[PDB]
RNA sequence: UGGAGAGUUUGAUCCUGGCUCAGGACGAACGCUGGCGGCGUGCUUAACACAUGCAAGUCGAACGGAAAGGUCUCUUCGGAGAUACUCGAGUGGCGAACGGGUGAGUAACACGUGGGUGAUCUGCCCUGCACUUCGGGAUAAGCCUGGGAAACUGGGUCUAAUACCGGAUAGGACCACGGGAUGCAUGUCUUGUGGUGGAAAGCGCUUUAGCGGUGUGGGAUGAGCCCGCGGCCUAUCAGCUUGUUGGUGGGGUGACGGCCUACCAAGGCGACGACGGGUAGCCGGCCUGAGAGGGUGUCCGGCCACACUGGGACUGAGAUACGGCCCAGACUCCUACGGGAGGCAGCAGUGGGGAAUAUUGCACAAUGGGCGCAAGCCUGAUGCAGCGACGCCGCGUGGGGGAUGACGGCCUUCGGGUUGUAAACCUCUUUCACCAUCGACGAAGGUCCGGGUUCUCUCGGAUUGACGGUAGGUGGAGAAGAAGCACCGGCCAACUACGUGCCAGCAGCCGCGGUAAUACGUAGGGUGCGAGCGUUGUCCGGAAUUACUGGGCGUAAAGAGCUCGUAGGUGGUUUGUCGCGUUGUUCGUGAAAUCUCACGGCUUAACUGUGAGCGUGCGGGCGAUACGGGCAGACUAGAGU
């Protein structure tokens, strides 16, 4: 780069990608846990770990990674998922 | 720019004597040079382009300074030729002419350009300044005793003064009443043929 | 945010202005959302009108003035009768009034006769 | 409140009908000429290649620290002492997505206009309500070292926070079941119970310095998405489409949606121009015109698109990410040959192309923006200046007298005529330049230090203006320093002489020149303009020669060889009704600027400010029903039996 505050952002923006991409990484590794257990027919672990999948959507939503309309969009369709099985 | 050039000359073309009073004109009062005495042929077109030149160099106007005169002749209502010579009249330089404080138009020009004269205490040198309802045209403090300026002193009574301006005493100051309408105009020429002459 | 700001629309030497509220992220002479005064620096005081009742209307919701139209406000009385401060009343003053054309002229013919 | 014509077909005429000209305009160019000021304006071609400087930072009132300066020091006489205002590099917050440039791409919801969002987002700003609570592990810098020619980079120790991570409590997150309001089908807003969940942070203080943090109800601004109607040429492009058109279950998104995916149905567009080809940024506006129309999109202002070519994500409230990242390609440059560096369509500037378009200027004083509590720092945005008659506007280069109507030139019928009151001469006045001198307005502000009840505020001062010793005022000297260009047969204002002899040459048309040329070359004279005047290029007019306003078709260009019929256009008499067309009225909108009107301010004017019209339209509510049309009937004159 050329300009001073611009080194400075280019070194920013890769620590804000590697902490994002953990925490995107960590959520679908969730719900995919949660759809082993609502595919299994299970509503024992299945009724516990949508507690614990929501749980994650709602802190990486505090935290800035996603947005809090796509949190409300992913509980929203484990939960229709649980009530079906 | 201006004409600066012989007076006469333009008032024998025009077969008109334009200034007031000329005894090189009525000796010879055909157009010059060395086809002076020749039959002209009356065109309709020379009819309207001799009466547009009776205006300009009566007044000292140049065409893209008369052309911009008729393009809100024509916009204003009434007429055109009333109003064309309305604006034509009130310039700075024709009020010293009526008002008796020059003894040519071209001395009239002068002696606004040279910066002899204020209006409403502001200091005018240009001729085309157009003055409105109830401007004083006032003489400069510093111009008093001054040659061309004494001479129109006494000699304040040979030409009539217009109805639209007045004059009054010790102090040469000129006062307008109104803008002037048709009557209180010196008439050398016709007017309906100069808006004519635009309509080419 | 939104801000309340002037607008050079003059001459090249009569820096005419207008009071206009913007949004920041917008040049001088870009829309204005709504002109609400003008603000002539060349006269002999000057020549400042804020409409006054669009002025509350915008402060109130949080139009933030820049740093010269703060001082107009100030002037004009309606950055006090906002925030209550006793100077509410506009302490502005509009220069001095010139007797008229026709009253020269009425002077001048009285002063020849 | 506003419309002009002329030449040319013939021996002559009247129509038809082309061609040509006079008018206006310009981002201009070329030719000759050239005094000044005001005010606009200046790479239209190569979105071609770019040397050098600059165009984006800021905060010590977030944090560790001490490289520079000033202080407190010990004291060598040129080294030590973070403790300490101030501060390089570094961490962290915010900015960098604004501002500035260009018109390559795009015939498209890109733009103009009017709606929809019960399908959405919105940092900083304003406001209502709660809250600001316990802990933890590291790292940059520093220091010691390894690799590399450089660009840069690996490892070990070490240190913080408003950096980061993990808990407690907090409804506008989710799921289930209910009430109460409304409608436009999905539904929407507001409440109740049960079950699940989501936050943060402190720093400063002359001792009523002060700035922040987080969750949420509501505003303001900005933005996304969808739809109606509107603005190019081509049918010598007539069959295009398979995630294509629709449905369901999932996935995705800020959000609706074939946006994506799996299955199922077999659709969707098109002669009212689909699919294709050519060209083009769009608009307010600008030029022309009597208007209707026609050409255009340049300054200024709104919006869109792109940043060496092609693609791609990341960070964030917000990304075509111009002065960011990654990859590939072309082209410059360094290298120790392993590898690296760059993108002026930012402001000036150079090369090139070209008929042709400028300075490597000053200032952050004013206004706008970013950060900071603030002082301030930053800003080639901007304000200005330099240059070019490139355009519009304004003023000068003298004025009043002046006949023996001179000399000279030109013409002559040889008497004179003409240039010509024009010069000579007498005389008056200094605008602009020129010399000397004084000297701004833009600044009811920006800062410091006195008085202030705090916020605020002035008595009133120190100081702060790039333009600028400029504009402007005053004083001096003398007509003193300052005119050219085209045209003169008709159109179209303005004519004679000499040279020339179908030659030299002229010309927009048709024509001129072959020994008396008002048309060629020169001189005299004249006309039109005048710091300009002409030529060429381009568009509108004249052209009622694309005709809606506003034309034609027996013989001038023009009726298909003739009928039948599809889409389409059009429709007799009469009753009732809806109120789509039409029409009345009112609110919303039609930004500002430009444009017409009226006043006001620059000495006038151009220019500029304010007020009103304009904005031919479009949407919502309420009136009218004569006519057109839709709906439900009646009638026999048209038509058929
Ligand atoms: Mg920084
Ligand atoms: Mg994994
Ligand atoms: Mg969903
Ligand atoms: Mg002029
Ligand atoms: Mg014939
Ligand atoms: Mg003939
Ligand atoms: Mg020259
Ligand atoms: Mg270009
Ligand atoms: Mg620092
Ligand atoms: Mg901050
Ligand atoms: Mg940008
Ligand atoms: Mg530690
Ligand atoms: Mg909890
Ligand atoms: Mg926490
Ligand atoms: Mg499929
Ligand atoms: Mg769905
Ligand atoms: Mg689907
Ligand atoms: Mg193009
Ligand atoms: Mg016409
Ligand atoms: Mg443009
Ligand atoms: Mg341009
Ligand atoms: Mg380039
Ligand atoms: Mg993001
Ligand atoms: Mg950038
Ligand atoms: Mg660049
Ligand atoms: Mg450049
Ligand atoms: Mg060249
Ligand atoms: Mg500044
Ligand atoms: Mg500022
Ligand atoms: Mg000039
Ligand atoms: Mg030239
Ligand atoms: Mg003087
Ligand atoms: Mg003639
Ligand atoms: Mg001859
Ligand atoms: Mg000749
Ligand atoms: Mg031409
Ligand atoms: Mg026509
Ligand atoms: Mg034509
Ligand atoms: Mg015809
Ligand atoms: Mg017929
Ligand atoms: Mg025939
Ligand atoms: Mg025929
Ligand atoms: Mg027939
Ligand atoms: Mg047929
Ligand atoms: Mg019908
Ligand atoms: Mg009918
Ligand atoms: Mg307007
Ligand atoms: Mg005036
Ligand atoms: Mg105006
Ligand atoms: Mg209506």
């Amino acid at each position: 780069a050329n300009i001073k505050s611009q080194q400075k952002r280019n070194r920013t923006n890769e620590r804000a990608r590697l902490r994002n991409k953990a925490v995107k990484s960590s959520l679908r590794t969730a719900v995919r846990a949660f759809r082993e257990a609502a595919h299994a027919g299970d509503k024992a672990k299945a009724a516990e770990l949508l507690a614990s999948t929501n749980r994650k959507l709602d802190k990486a939503a505090s935290k800035g990674v996603i947005h809090k309309n796509q949190a409300a969009n992913k509980k929203s369709a484990l939960a229709q998922a649980l009530n079906k099985l | 720019a201006r004409y600066t050039g012989p007076v006469t000359r333009k008032s024998r073309r025009l077969r008109t004597d334009l200034v007031g009073g000329d005894q090189a004109f009525e000796k010879r009062p055909y157009p010059p040079g060395q086809h002076g005495r020749a039959r002209i042929k009356e065109s309709e077109y020379l009819l309207q382009l001799q009466e547009k030149q009776k205006a300009r160099f009566t007044y000292g106007v140049m065409e893209k300074q008369f052309r911009r005169y008729y393009e809100e002749a024509v916009r204003q209502p009434g007429k055109t030729g009333e109003e064309l010579l309305k604006i034509l009249e009130s310039r700075l330089d024709n009020v010293i002419y009526r008002a008796g404080l020059a003894r040519t138009r071209r001395m009239a020009r002068q002696l606004v350009s040279h910066g002899h004269f204020n209006v409403n205490g502001v200091h005018v040198n240009v001729p085309s300044y157009r003055v409105s309802q109830y401007d004083i045209v006032d003489v400069r403090d510093k111009s008093l005793n001054t040659v061309p300026f004494q001479i129109a002193r006494e000699t304040a009574g040979e030409r009539p003064i217009p109805s639209w301006l007045q004059v009054v005493g010790e102090r040469q100051r000129v006062l307008i009443h109104q803008l002037p309408e048709r009557a209180q105009i010196d008439v050398p020429l016709t007017e309906q043929l100069i808006v004519e002459y635009y309509s080419k | 945010a939104v801000k309340i700001k002037l607008t050079r629309l003059g001459k090249i030497r009569n820096p005419q202005y207008r009071v206009a509220v913007a949004d920041a992220r917008t040049r001088r002479d870009g829309r204005a959302i709504e002109v609400i005064g003008r603000y002539h620096p060349k006269e002999e005081p000057s020549l400042i009108e804020i409409n006054s009742e669009r002025a509350q209307y915008w402060l109130s919701v949080g139009a933030q003035p820049t740093e010269p139209v703060l001082k107009l406000l100030k002037i004009t009385g309606d950055w006090q009768k906002f925030k209550g401060l006793p100077g509410a009343q506009g302490r502005l003053k509009v220069a001095a009034p010139k007797p008229s054309k026709l009253e020269v002229f009425n002077a001048a013919l009285a002063a020849a006769d």
